[PDB]
């Protein structure tokens, strides 16, 4: 995984189209970015901060 | 789809015993209604192995076409034009973000 594909993921994810990476709809209710990369800093962990902006569209 | 031909069919013996008081109304040739004339809809690369920024570059121009009812590349009409609203045929190998 790279910085760049997280980008675009969450420029669909923001409207609530699924990422290849970012790939959980609102059900239990957050965006579960997913897969063997590590790199938590922006991988893990700021992704989620970011996808409460497509939670909030969903609804 | 077909039904019209009947329901024209039944239409214009009523407007005929409406106008009873009448003769001689107007009718279209049937090439008006046989021909596709005015309707809508009716070899291409692996777009698997396409990569993503290309293969959303590839599909936005047949987006251009099937806005005006055409069959496009991907994302084609299907056959079934009845009932009363179309239904398309989107490909099950691109990409599913795209596709959505």
């Amino acid at each position: 995984i790279t910085e760049a594909a997280l980008v675009r993921d969450i420029l669909y994810v923001f409207q609530g189209i699924d990422g290849k990476n970012i790939k959980m709809n609102n059900t239990e209710n957050c965006y579960k970015v997913e897969g063997k990369a590590n790199l938590s800093r922006s991988l893990r962990d700021t992704a989620v901060r970011l996808s409460e902006l497509g939670w909030l569209h969903n609804k | 789809l077909q039904q019209s031909l009947e329901l024209k069919r039944k239409m214009l013996r009523d407007k005929q015993n409406k106008k009873n008081s009448g003769q001689h109304l107007p009718i279209f040739p049937a090439w008006v209604y046989e021909r596709p004339a005015l309707i809508g809809d009716f070899t291409a690369l692996p777009i698997g192995t396409l990569p993503l920024a290309s293969q959303e570059s590839a599909v936005v121009e047949d987006l251009l076409y099937v806005l005006v009812g055409v069959d496009g590349r991907y994302v084609s009409a299907q056959p079934l034009a009845g009932r009363q609203s179309r239904t398309f045929l989107v490909d099950p190998n691109l990409d599913l973000s795209i596709r959505e």
